[PDB]
């Protein structure tokens, strides 16, 4: 039901270096799908 | 935290076979593109193969094409190499390494020199006993 | 109509630091990509750096990483190349040149040789006085 | 079904040279592995040399070192043994035999005695003054 705008632009020049910028972490394991407009921060081990 | 240990190696003979295995103690496979590197003594480290993060996209080098192969299994969380038709000048210290995301042949960017973030201890492989 | 002026250079010791300018007389920058080229005495001309039309894109040549930094500003209408930690073979005549559109590593095409359309006069720079 | 025919021999003197040829009619060389075996009177049969299926990988015995060269030609389907610097104790009868697969030196197996599938009649090589 989203009323708003999405703005995106390429940033290869402040967020990337030769050894690799590793300050951006993208979580790929979670127990269940998130509610709308919700975050989880806690660092606990995910066993498959 | 994330260590990449190797199992295999030893003394073999030309025309023989041997198996390499790299089990990731840290982050899993099928999410990081892993690769393999070798070091001839007195010579610089050059990679031999990769497998991508997604599916089974496979690359080799020119001098090792057809003879050697790569495969992985996600349940054991390891990558496997089958050495076939071993010859004299392959005597090298073999390393396994990894990097997040598909990095081997990614656009106009092949797996040139050493760009992976993780490193392994390495095992020795010798031939012609 | 379009003329590129180069100002700077001089007689300095090795390991010094300089500052060189590239002023466009006609068409403006930040809509047209520009770069730097030099010509050693007795050697065919070859580029140094190349910056795109938009944003802050920056490339160098294989022997000049970590020594030169390149920047631009629209208010003063001038392109600045900063020279740091110079040595013996850097003595050449440096030319600045510009092209429409992002030609600096566009697809599978770098800024190889001299394909640029606009040209400038240049300034001789020497070292080891 | 498949026969092997040998050619060469004669009356060689110490210091001379000779060349034996073994021609296969039915089976294919460079996919088969052939070898040479010799038998002296009053003794037991012992191999001379072998070459495997893959490429021209040569193998040799302890008393055969440096004097006897083995080569395979796939055009005439005939393997050649070149005898250089023959000594007086080298008088024997020579047999060529073929065995499919890369049979010689496959792990913990040398080409000891005779278990080869295909045989021949043999040619007598005598050496004396």
């Amino acid at each position: 039901d989203f009323t708003g705008c999405v703005i995106a632009w390429n940033s290869n020049k402040l967020d990337s270096k030769h050894s690799g910028n590793y300050d951006y972490w993208y979580r790929s394991f979670r127990k269940s799908k998130l509610k709308p407009f919700e975050r989880d921060i806690s660092t606990e081990i995910y066993q498959a | 935290q994330v260590q990449l240990q190797e199992s295999g190696g030893g003394l073999v003979q030309p025309g023989g076979s041997l198996r390499l295995s790299c089990t990731a103690s840290g982050i899993a496979l099928h999410t990081h593109a892993t690769g393999w590197f070798r070091q001839a003594p007195g010579k610089e480290r050059e990679g031999v193969s990769c497998i991508s993060s997604g599916d089974g996209t496979t690359y080799y080098e020119d001098s090792v094409e057809g003879r050697f192969t790569i495969s992985r299994d996600n349940a054991k969380n390891t990558v496997y190499l089958q050495m076939n038709s071993l010859k004299l000048e392959d005597t090298a210290v073999y390393y396994c390494a990894a990097d997040p995301g598909a990095v081997c042949h990614s656009g106009s960017y092949y797996y040139t020199d050493d760009d992976f973030y993780y490193r392994g201890q390495g095992t020795q492989v010798t031939v012609s006993s």
